[PDB]
RNA sequence: GUUCGCGAAGUAACCCUUCGUGGACAUUUGGUCAAUUUGAAACAAUACAGAGAUGAUCAGCAGUUCCCCUGCAUAAGGAUGAACCGUUUUACAAAGAGAUUUA
């Protein structure tokens, strides 16, 4: 039996668990974070497992 | 709409006296009618001390509490009431008695 | 649009609700075109929304001012003759309907019946021969091409016998003062001072 | 339909445009169902309009003589202060009510020369003009008012309500500006950190 | 053709026989704006549909066939269309010729013309999302549909196989006895959208049963949109068919670059 | 308003009106032989009728054996009557209750105005003409009757109403709920 | 900017074949399907005498960030859905590209006002960056339950009878059906074999396939069709005891058949999901016993 | 495709601007370039007077 | 259907009726919208909770909010309308001793 969510008080109430809330992504950088993105995703997926 | 309203709209087929019969029969089956412990906002006139979480109800603090007509009847005929109050820290109900001969209260369970 | 319970009425309910701001204009156009006491009935030209939201009376009531003064003066006479000789005048009850019953429809109730006689002074034929044919019309002399410009009903023009006859009927409601020295310290320049 | 869009189904709007509650109301209902001036002032205009239309219905159905119809309209227009209650929601109408009272004194003591005290005076033309001129001035008012009411229904109220200063909140706003001026001048005298 | 193009579509319900537009009274005063009942509690509010589609009986030519209508009649599917052959929309089970007409159009809106939405409804009911080409229905609420006959775990599936086979080509039907629910997957989405409105609030009884006089008293079955199939025996089928869909698109897409050059 | 709700609570206005209508019938059958009625019948009263000031109907209807000869409609304390006007078999009563003001509280004017309006009105349903109407001002405990009498009732009904206005148990509830709202007691 | 607004992004195939199209502009028409925020609704019809109004469902900002049209929401180049577009680019760059969308109303509005491209909308709307990935698509085309008491059920499955001409039956037993191979694909292969196409009108054949038990049966109405189904199947496999079985031939698959000689019904295959899996596990040996 | 853009004759009673509501939106910040905060270097000695 | 022609037949004597046939007159409605459950009103009720600053009881104004509600409102109410009342660790250094390394 799943946990019930808190009921919305108002209309546009935000489920903060549902999405990256106000995703201010970092400014695009020159130093090429491409291998680093793979290793965190693997480490974060490993953490969820 | 308005605090003072002269007329409340009745249904076009209505009468007062036939309703009084009908309404009385309904007045045996409800959950609100059968339970009558009166809920009253009150202040405690005799500082408290809790017995479970040892909280102190300052001097005279507001409570929405529950009045009960006691089966006792002071002297041949004088009413006597029992008031109950929940504690702020813990869930605990503390009880009163109102002595009419000795004007101050006497209390019981929980405090 | 009596029982708007279907889903098809969802747009037309918005039309009723957004017409509520125009409803004071519909009350003025209805009450200004109200039938005067010498009229049994009055066909008015209306403009209506196609969803039956609002019904404006699309006319303005324009009259000939000497004729209009003579029409009210004859009813002023006819109502003082009435109150003089009635044994008992029964003023009607207000409101004329109970608030539980709906406004009864025009066609099942009103339209089928002969209306009534209105207030009309009898108009003695030898003294009032120039006005008695046309005095109590809805728009008097509307289709007479020589007395008015036409059915647009502007810019009337009369002859002398018709004009003195309306002068004679209007004597309960006329000015009855001919010198301007009567208004000596009683004109609006003295009122401003 | 406006009452029922606001969820106020416990308020019954009569056919004579009386608005009454159908039950003893809870407080969240009495806060919610508190209609404003623009609803009630529109509702009292429709009460005045229906009350005049109903007398012509009473005349046409045969129940009322033409002298009673003219007396009936003259009774309505002189007693709107006690037949509607329009003065509760726009008290400037007191001018129009005491105008129709003052016109009634002029008309009666020229109508009732050599007549007894009685009902049947139906010279409703001067009091008719007072309300048609009152309706001339509340068309721009109620189009602004109900137009704000309906657009608040369809869209909701704006989130950018900026409160003006008032006598109520002058001492509060004085301190918010006094604390900002002191916090500025000290934060500039500070060397760092 | 012989079942469908030969005859014309027939009036299912007389316009006097149509249900009343006000709902069943679950409140004290009717609300005129929102056509619902206000005061009082909220009671229940799902009932067995009195009407049902007999697909080989009610199908026929309509006015929308000659006009080149793309969209199917919503009340044909519910068994409620009172217009019959005078109706602007189509009255037949969707075929490959029909879905080929809808091919540019099905991406944003269903076979009945109703626009799809961004994300699904919370209870997975309603019209559907355009973000997922969902072709699988959640057949639920079977207990109220059967009127609480015990039947069994296989018979129930036999009822589901008989009814939904009339509503189009089927990819697979799975019944789960422990969850008391079925999953019907169609060849096309347009059949799944058609069969969803056709079998909402219906009953799987047949007449050959004793409760046929009390078919109206029940609750009715819920056909809603299905979630993803969680077993990896089906997950591997999903990426396999997604792979074949991608290879069928790349062949079509390099010919676009061949023509573009 | 709230003083008037507390005074006229538990539907006292209706209970007052049934009490006069019942008390008249208990005096009609007490002297039924000199009047020569076959039956005196209180009618089925609509519960909204007692407080409906717009229109009314009859309450108590008298059916006679021999055909009564009634007078001209006169006031309750009228001296003489000419009974040669109309010859009818059936009479009616109407019990009117009003609450007077300082301006309009002459009950003699009110009962004459309502009787001459309700009998001329087409909507107000009376079973026969030639009836009487009893009006009671509940604010000033005044009573008056206006209608045509056949014989003997005018000394009977004015001796009855003096007993009714003092001895009616519903009027005693009205007069007591006034004195509790007013907090007046009578010494000596 | 309310007075400076971009022109609408609509497909060519939404507009259709005609030259001049009368389009209606409503300045604050509906609200967007994606961002739930108002926009200028354009709507139009392909021909003058058409009967379908084609509306713009999404705003221009949500159509730019996805690089899709406003009406049919397919990609402006390649004319494919978004879910298939972001999957084709994921086979090229070997990483997942994906436009992710908010489920919250304050974040549906937030995600639209930013000027980024989402998913494959950086790759598309650059014709140089799109065409080389099509060339990279071309190189991809160069590659081109032992406790169950099942014994009550297997008495009813035939499993011991032969596929000859001589029995005249309505029903058949199809086993060796993969968890793929939909139910429509087996009815279309039989109806292609008999030429009894549009079979669902006359109800000539009725087919039940479990997809857990890997088994099924197809029932005919009019038993004379059964000899047409036998005679139109040429290839058969003889088990090395005997007992020849015909093969239905779905592309790359093989489905064996035996005349049931009665009506199997539903629930012959199994009455519980755990129970049906063991019947596929029961069969897998007999297929291996039939072949090898 | 040459496309004529026309306006629909609005119903004067239906609410014009049907998509217009009073709703509240948070806005993202568009930061493409950093603004260098160009102070001067460092008169920085300070006792405990402040 | 009307009107202008032209032709044929009949009554006619150039007119009438009939049907053949050229013209002219008139020219593209409506939908943002389909009729009950599954594309979204809310309230009441039951139960529980019980009510700003304090020792206690009260008047209130504001403020920040990606809560709003009533109102025509930029007026004013909504408990001072509500929410606040919790969580809390690094721009971190300099100097001065006793055990442990190391190699
Ligand atoms: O009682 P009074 O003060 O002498 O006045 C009354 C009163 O009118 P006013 O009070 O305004 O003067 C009556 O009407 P209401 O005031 O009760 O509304 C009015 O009767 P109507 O209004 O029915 O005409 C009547 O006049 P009349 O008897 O001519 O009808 C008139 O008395 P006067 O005529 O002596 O002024
Ligand atoms: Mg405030
Ligand atoms: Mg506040
Ligand atoms: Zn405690
Ligand atoms: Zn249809
Ligand atoms: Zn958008
Ligand atoms: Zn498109």
């Amino acid at each position: 039996v799943a946990i019930k969510k808190p009921k919305k008080k108002y209309g546009t109430d935000i489920d903060y668990n549902e999405d990256i809330v106000y995703e201010q992504a970092p400014m695009p950088g020159i130093y090429d974070t491409s291998t680093e993105d793979r290793q965190i995703k693997k480490k974060f997926e490993q953490f969820e497992r | 709409s308005e605090r003072k309203a002269i007329n409340k709209y009745y249904p076009p087929d209505y009468n007062p006296l036939e309703a009084e019969k009908l309404s009385r029969k309904m007045a045996k089956k409800l959950k609100t009618m059968n339970k009558s412990h009166a809920s009253i906002r009150l202040m405690t006139p005799f500082s408290m001390r809790c017995l479970e979480c040892n909280e102190y109800i300052p001097k005279s603090r507001k409570f929405n509490g529950k009045k009960e007509l006691l089966k006792e009847k002071y002297l041949d005929s004088i009413k006597i009431y029992r008031l109950t109050i929940s504690c702020p820290r813990c869930a605990n109900s503390i009880a009163f008695r109102t002595d009419p001969g000795n004007s101050d209260y006497v209390m019981e369970v929980g405090g | 649009h009596s029982d708007m319970a279907s889903k098809m009425y969802n747009t037309d309910k918005k039309a009723f609700l957004g017409a509520l701001k125009y409803l004071p204009h519909a009350i003025l156009k209805l009450l200004e075109n109200m039938p005067h006491p010498w009229e049994q009935a009055k066909e008015v030209k209306v403009l209506y929304h196609t969803s039956g939201a609002i019904t404006f009376v699309n006319e303005t009531p324009r009259v000939i001012e000497p004729v209009y003064t003579a029409q009210w003066s004859a009813t002023w006479i006819a109502m003082r003759r009435e109150k003089r000789d009635r044994t008992h005048f029964k003023r009607m009850r207000f409101p004329p309907f109970d608030d539980d019953e709906p406004p009864l429809s025009y066609e099942q109730h009103i339209e089928n019946i002969e209306p009534l006689d209105p207030i009309n002074l009898p108009l003695d034929s030898q003294d009032d021969e120039y006005v008695k044919d046309w005095l109590y019309d809805s728009r008097p002399l509307e289709e007479d091409s020589k007395k008015v410009n036409g059915t647009s009903y502007k810019k009337w023009s009369f002859d002398l016998p018709e004009m003195s006859n309306l002068y004679r009927l209007s004597t309960p409601l006329r000015d009855e003062v001919t010198d301007k020295n009567y208004y000596y310290l009683f004109d609006k320049k003295s009122f401003f001072n | 339909l406006l009452i029922h869009r606001k969820g106020l189904t416990y308020l019954h709007l009569d056919y004579n445009f009386n608005l009454k509650p159908t039950k003893t109301l809870t407080t969240k209902e009495r806060k919610k169902s508190r209609l404003g001036n623009s609803f009630h002032l529109m509702r009292e205009l429709l009460k005045m309009m229906k009350l005049i239309v109903d007398t012509h219905v009473q005349f046409r159905l045969g129940n009322v003589d033409a002298f009673q119809l003219a007396d009936g309209i003259h009774y309505i227009l002189n007693h709107i202060g006690q037949l509607t209650g329009i003065y509760r929601y726009k008290y400037k109408v007191m001018h129009q009510i005491r105008a129709c009272k003052d016109l009634k004194h002029i008309i009666y003591y020229k109508f009732n020369k050599n007549l007894g005290k009685g009902p049947g005076c139906g010279f409703w033309q001067p009091a008719w003009r007072v309300w048609l001129n009152f309706l001339r001035g509340t068309i721009p008012l109620l189009e602004r008012y109900i137009g704000n009411l309906i657009t608040r229904q369809f869209e909701g109220r704006s989130n950018e309500i900026v409160k003006t200063t008032t006598k109520q909140r002058l001492d509060a706003y004085y301190d918010l500006e006094l604390r900002n001026s002191v916090m500025d001048d000290i934060l500039e005298m500070m060397p760092e950190s | 053709m012989t079942s469908w193009r030969d005859k014309s579509a027939k009036v299912q319900v007389k316009e006097s026989e149509l249900p009343s537009s006000i709902p069943a009274q679950t409140g004290l005063t009717f609300n005129i704006w929102y056509n619902k009942w206000s005061q009082g509690f909220a009671g229940n509010t799902r009932f067995v549909s009195p009407f049902a589609l007999q697909p080989q009986l009610h199908s026929g030519k309509t006015r929308g066939d000659n006009d080149g209508q793309l969209f199917f009649c919503l009340f044909f599917a519910k068994g409620m269309c009172c217009l019959g052959p005078k109706c602007e929309y189509l009255h037949h089970i969707p075929d490959e010729e029909d879905i080929g007409k809808l091919a540019l159009r099905t991406e944003v809106l269903d076979c009945f013309g109703r626009e799809k939405f961004a994300d699904y409804r919370e209870d997975m009911g309603g019209i559907g999302s355009f973000r997922k080409k969902n072709k699988t229905l959640y057949v639920g609420g079977i207990d109220g549909a059967l009127n609480s006959k015990h039947l069994k775990p296989a018979q129930i599936e036999s009822r589901i196989r008989f009814v939904f086979s009339r509503l189009g080509d089927i990819d697979r039907i799975r019944y789960v006895e422990s969850k008391n629910c079925g999953f019907v997957k169609f060849k096309y989405q347009a059949n799944a959208e058609f069969a969803k409105e056709a079998m909402s609030n219906q009953t799987l009884l047949l007449p050959s049963d004793k409760e046929w006089d009390d078919r109206r008293e029940g609750t009715g079955l819920l056909v809603k949109w299905a979630n993803e199939d969680p077993d990896p025996a089906a997950q591997k089928r999903l990426q396999e068919e997604l792979k074949l869909e991608s290879l069928n698109m790349m062949v079509h897409l390099i010919n676009n670059n061949t023509n573009s050059a | 308003k709230i003083s008037l709700i507390q005074i006229f609570r538990a539907h006292l206005w209706q209970k007052i009106h049934e009490s006069i209508v019942f008390d008249i019938c208990q005096i009609l059958d007490g002297e039924l032989d000199v009047l020569q009625i076959e039956s005196v019948t209180k009618e089925t009263v609509h519960p909204r009728k007692s407080y409906k000031m717009n229109s009314s109907a009859a309450d108590i209807t008298m059916e006679s054996v021999h055909e009564w000869e009634v007078s001209k409609p006169s006031l309750l304390h009228e001296t003489n009557d000419s009974f040669k006007g109309l010859i009818t078999n059936k009479m009616w009563f109407d019990v009117q209750l009003r609450y007077g003001d300082y301006d309009s509280h002459d009950i003699s004017r009110y009962v004459r105005a309502k009787f001459l309006d309700y009998t001329t009105d087409n909507v107000s349903m009376y079973p026969s003409p030639t009836g009487v109407m009893i009006g009671i001002d509940l604010a000033y405990n005044m009573y008056d009757a206006y209608g045509n009498w056949f014989n003997g009732l005018k000394p009977l009904i004015q001796n009855s109403m003096r007993t009714i206005m003092k001895a009616n148990p519903a009027l005693y509830v009205l007069r007591e709920r006034i004195r509790k709202g007013l907090q007046i007691y009578q010494s000596s | 900017d309310e007075i400076n607004e971009p022109p609408p992004n609509i497909c060519e195939q939404c507009l259709g074949d005609e030259a001049n199209i009368r389009m209606t502009k409503i300045p604050q028409g509906s609200e967007c399907k994606i961002c739930t925020l108002p926009f200028t609704l354009y709507h139009f019809k392909t021909s003058k005498r058409s009967n379908n109004i084609i509306k713009t469902l999404i705003c221009v900002r949500c159509a730019t960030q996805r690089n899709i049209c406003q009406c049919c929401m397919l990609d402006s180049r390649w004319h494919i859905p978004i879910q298939l577009r972001d999957h084709l680019i994921s086979l090229v760059n070997e990483e997942n590209v994906m436009t992710e969308e908010a489920k919250n109303d304050m974040m549906k509005r937030f995600l639209s006002l930013k000027n980024v491209k989402l998913g494959g909308a950086q790759i598309t709307s650059d014709p140089s960056e799109a065409d080389n990935i099509v060339d990279k698509l071309k190189n991809i085309l160069l590659r081109a339950y032992a406790s169950v008491d099942i014994s009550h059920i297997l008495k009813k499955l035939p499993l011991n009878e032969s596929f000859l001409k001589n029995p005249s039956t309505k029903s058949f037993f199809l086993y060796n059906i993969d968890a793929s191979i939909p139910e429509w694909k087996i009815t279309d292969t039989v109806s292609q074999l008999l030429g009894i196409k549009k079979w669902k009108d006359g109800n000539s054949l009725s087919l039940i396939v479990n997809h857990k038990a890997k088994c099924g049966g197809l029932r005919f109405q009019s038993s004379e069709l059964g000899e047409r189904f036998v005679s139109k199947i040429s290839e058969t496999l003889v088990t090395p005891k005997g007992l020849k079985r015909g093969v239905l031939l779905i592309d790359r698959f093989r489905i064996f058949i035996i005349p049931w000689s009665s009506g199997f019904s539903a629930a012959s295959f199994g009455t519980n999901t755990a129970e049906n899996i063991k019947l596929s596990l029961s069969l897998n040996k007999l297929i291996q016993l039939e072949l090898g | 495709h040459h496309i004529e853009v026309v306006s629909k004759q609005m119903d004067p009673l239906l609410p014009r601007f049907v998509g217009k509501k009073a709703r509240k939106v948070v806005a993202p910040t568009e930061n493409d370039e950093v603004v260098p905060v160009l102070h001067m270097d460092g008169g920085e000695a300070d006792p405990n007077e402040w």
